[PDB]
């Protein structure tokens, strides 16, 4: 059951489809205060 | 003694040496997950203007990275000889030509041989490497039904490591009728590629007639019934008078006011001329200015101005008619006819359609996805499909693919690897070791443990079945004939070819001088 | 503690009062140390033979 | 009964995230109108939603509240290919 | 044609738009701009 | 107000991106600013204000109308 | 978010585990000339009081070079 079959090896692609997660949901929650016609506009 | 110079850096014997393999270790690796179908994308980010691209060909990747290793350079230009040539199977160039030092650097290293011993172990594995794969190719194009069916099969291979890998489905026959309509003829600038905003990538059609993004005249209608399609090379535009190099010498103002009418009257003869051949639509290659714009309202003819050099052939090609100049002559140049011109809208931008057309001999593919970052890589991933496509027609050898044809060379390498004496045997050994490397990849790209497909895969061949590879998607041993996959044989010979000689390269280089740069 | 605040950032977002999600934690964790603490045995009643078998258990655990 | 009906199970609880924000947005309870949402949805087939005027739960059709489908329609099809094409980069490289 | 569900429906997509307050004779003026030009094969509009 | 907010924690933006109650509190500051001026110039009691441009020319105006013409604010709502 | 402060080198990946492994190739590579009869001596370069050791042994060639990798202190 262990040792066996394979092993994960170089996990980096793991940790940067996180950092791409993490880092496109942050662009997301600014936007979501927008969201319905309780939102609120933003200035650039 | 310094001879060189200051910051000359220069490395010697193994110095020299182990530069070129670990530069294609840190090469090879880039573009090592990419290989596959179950292969990653990698995201190329560049240090300025913050363009990012979304790319899985080898080729692409290595010309953006900068590189400063000589030996990485040796890689990268291999990777646009291969995209030149062919344009698919580039990431397995790279891969394939570092696996060849991998090997190689042990040979070196534990056995003790001397690199260009190594080189002569090469030149007879390989050529019993492309003896063993032109036997297993199989003869095509005799059959116009086998003919139709084989480029189908390899469409689905190329896109397999594409994004457009799960609507390639519908996708195959996307590809295979552009090349078709060719009719025989081997060029992609007949083929148009439109990027699109919105839907999904499957809404991708394929397009019956030639379809180019132009507008109408002002005053002209958007759809006339069976109109006659002309391009002409010369421009509508102020001539001075004929060759240039002059000027008006004007005594009194009175002969002045005939003369700017005297230059309204010659586009206005010109356009008589074109006018005798009764055409419905006329297409010009450059701006027309408003003046002849007007005596096409009167004369019911269409407009079409600002065509691209590329756009020109391959509107003359569909409708069957030729870039008339001269206009002189109304019995030469006969022109064809459309049925439909009416123009339609893709997304917001609309885009002129034809239709019933007399010869397609150009093709336009019109793709839609979410982001451009899709669309950038939906155009690349039916460059290299079409590409292959295209030298299908005039190369009609083709052979299995999915890891099988790796195989398939290396039976042979190992058959005659025995009758040759001498310690350059152990560098022929290991290049059938290096093409076991690629379907290798293809199970770890695709989570299944590696060394119980591969050796499962060995045995099987050197039991006389050659028909037997690698099943991803049940992660066992399937038979390519039935899953479909087929490749042609251009394209391994390519493969082969281009790695082992630039493997060739870098085990010649004793010596590595840098210049100071500038 | 890093999987209950990656629970709680979820909570967060849905709007919820951070007090109101440390009061469930705090009444759950009680729920779970009752449960757990019914369902062990007592190994007291072994002998001092036994008692030396149970030590050498938890040992290559910690190794 | 597979990993695949695993995965739509976070599917459905991803498409929540817009009437959340429609409470978030005008201080109601977040929970507390989804708690009535679901009571609501599963008997009414259709038009059972949020309304910013009343503050609470009632019928949409009713209060004239419509969308066109083509603007639901692409938000789906437009977020499933974006993450299709966001989890498939392993690694982000210096370019020139 | 009609007045009632077009109406309603360029109201509502106005939403959070400061418009939305001006949405009284501003819901009639999007609706009877795409009014005046009437296909059966659902042409995209153009807004040219 | 109070100390400076961090500068784009995991949001990756190259300026300066403030959040919550910050905003509408330098919103107000803006306005408030400009009104100090107007305020005393309202009504017959209103006193004339002089501008200077540094050059050694002086500019009298009464109404806020030049006054917020030649006087450069930067600030968005301001 | 970064946890470690300024100038905290830190390899969670690939790197760490190719570091550890080479760093391990250039120790053993230097060493391995010295193995058997027929090996040659090696030279150490001080950097203080220019004070020149040639030795066989290995014991005294890995603490006089300076190594910074830890797999190679190892
Ligand atoms: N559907 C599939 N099943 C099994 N193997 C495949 C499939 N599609 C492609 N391959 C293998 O992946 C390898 C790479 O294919 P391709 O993407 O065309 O070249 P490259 O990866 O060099 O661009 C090929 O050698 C082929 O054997
Ligand atoms: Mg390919
Ligand atoms: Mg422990
Ligand atoms: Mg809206």
């Amino acid at each position: 059951v262990p040792s066996n079959a394979t092993f994960k090896n170089k996990e980096k692609p793991q940790e940067v489809r996180k950092a791409n997660i993490i880092a496109a949901r942050s662009v997301a929650d600014a936007i979501r205060t927008s969201l319905g016609p309780k939102g609120m506009d933003k200035m650039i | 003694v310094q001879i060189f110079g200051d910051q000359v850096t220069e490395e010697r014997a193994e110095n020299a040496r182990l530069s070129a393999f670990v530069g294609a270790i840190a090469v090879g690796d880039l573009v090592k997950s990419t290989l596959g179908p179950k292969g990653m994308d990698k995201l190329l980010q560049s240090a300025s203007s913050n363009t990012c691209m979304v790319t899985n060909d080898g080729a692409t990747i290595l010309k953006s990275i900068p590189l400063d290793n000589p030996a990485a350079k040796v890689l990268v230009n291999i990777s646009k000889v291969q995209d030149d040539e062919v344009g698919d199977g580039t990431t397995s160039v790279t891969v394939l030509s570092a696996e060849l030092l991998r090997e190689a650097e042990k040979l070196i290293d534990q056995s003790k041989i001397h690199p260009q011993t190594i080189i002569e172990g090469y030149r007879l594995a390989s050529a019993a490497a492309l003896d063993a794969l032109t036997k297993a190719a199989v003869d095509n194009s005799h059959d116009k039904t086998m003919f139709r069916e084989d480029l189908i099969h390899i469409a689905k291979t190329t896109l397999s490591s594409k994004i457009l890998s799960q609507d390639k489905d519908h996708f195959a026959e996307l590809a295979t009728n552009a090349i078709l309509r060719l009719k025989g003829s081997t060029n992609l600038e007949h083929i148009q590629i439109i990027k699109i905003l919105g839907g999904k990538l499957s809404d991708s059609f394929l397009d019956e007639g030639f379809i180019l993004a132009k507008k109408f005249g002002n005053n002209q209608p958007k759809r006339i019934e069976n109109a006659k399609i002309l391009i002409a090379n010369t421009t509508l535009d102020t001539d001075k008078v004929k060759i240039f190099g002059t000027k008006f010498k004007v005594d009194s103002t009175a002969k002045l006011a005939q003369l700017e009418k005297a230059e309204r009257e010659k586009m206005k003869n010109k356009i008589a001329k074109i006018s005798k051949f009764g055409i419905n639509t006329f297409i010009n290659r450059q701006l027309i200015y408003d003046y002849p714009e007007q005596l096409f309202t009167d004369l019911g003819i269409n407009s079409i101005e600002h065509a691209d050099f590329e756009g020109v052939e391959r509107l003359a090609l569909v409708t069957g008619g030729e870039v008339v100049s001269t206009f002189d002559e109304p019995s030469k140049c006969k022109l064809g006819e459309c049925d439909v011109i009416e123009e339609i809208m893709l997304g917001e931008q609309p885009f002129l359609k034809f239709s019933g057309c007399k010869a397609g001999e150009a093709c336009t593919i019109v793709l839609r996805g979410a982001t451009d970052q899709t669309l950038d890589e939906a155009e690349r991933s039916l460059h290299d499909a079409l590409s292959v496509l295209s030298q299908t027609t005039k190369e009609t050898r083709t052979v299995l693919g999915g890891g099988c044809a790796e195989m398939v060379m290396s039976k042979a390498v190992d058959t005659e690897a025995q009758n040759i004496d001498g310690k350059k045997s152990l560098a022929v050994e290991a290049f059938a070791r290096a093409l076991r490397q690629l379907p290798t990849i293809l199970a770890d790209n695709a989570g299944f443990d590696s060394s119980e497909l591969v050796s499962k895969l060995r045995s099987s061949i050197y039991n006389g079945i050659s028909t037997s590879g690698l099943d991803l998607n049940n992660g066992t041993i399937a038979d390519m004939r039935q899953l479909g996959i087929v490749e042609s044989y251009k394209l391994k010979r390519a493969v082969v070819s281009s790695a082992s000689e630039a493997a060739e390269v870098l085990l010649r280089v004793d010596n590595i001088i840098r210049a100071r740069p500038r | 503690a890093s999987a209950l605040l990656d629970q709680a950032l979820e909570l967060i977002q849905k709007g919820i009062h951070p007090i109101k999600i440390a009061n469930g934690f705090d009444e759950a964790a009680k729920l779970a140390i009752s449960k757990l603490e019914e369902t062990c045995d007592d190994i007291s009643a072994s002998n001092d033979e036994l008692f030396r078998d149970f030590l050498l258990r938890a040992a290559k655990t910690s190794l | 009964e597979g990993v695949q009906a695993f995965i739509w199970q976070e599917f459905a609880s991803a498409l929540e995230v817009i009437p959340t924000t429609l409470a978030e947005n005008a201080g109601l309870n977040s929970i507390k109108v989804v708690t009535e949402l679901r009571s609501k949805h599963e008997n009414g087939e259709l038009n059972d939603g949020i309304s910013v005027r009343r503050s609470g739960t009632t019928n949409t059709y009713e209060e004239h509240i419509l969308q066109p489908v083509l603007v639901s329609t692409s938000a789906i099809t437009l977020a499933s290919e974006c993450v299709k094409s966001i989890l498939r980069i392993d690694d982000i490289a210096f370019s020139r | 044609s009609d007045r009632e569900q077009l109406v309603r429906a360029a109201s509502t997509s106005l939403s959070s738009k400061i418009v939305s307050q001006y949405s009284s004779f501003l819901a009639p003026l999007a609706v009877d701009s795409v009014l005046k030009i009437s296909d059966e094969n659902s042409k995209n509009v153009d807004l040219n | 107000q109070l100390f400076n907010n961090s500068r784009s924690d995991t949001l990756f933006l190259g300026g300066e991106k403030i959040s919550g109650d910050d905003i509408r509190n330098q919103n107000v500051l803006a306005t408030m600013a400009v009104a100090n001026v107007v305020k005393s110039s309202l009504g017959p009691v209103g006193l004339d204000k002089m501008l200077v441009d540094d050059i050694g020319d002086f500019t009298v105006t009464n109404d806020g109308a030049t006054i917020l013409s030649l006087l450069d604010v930067q600030h968005p709502a301001g």
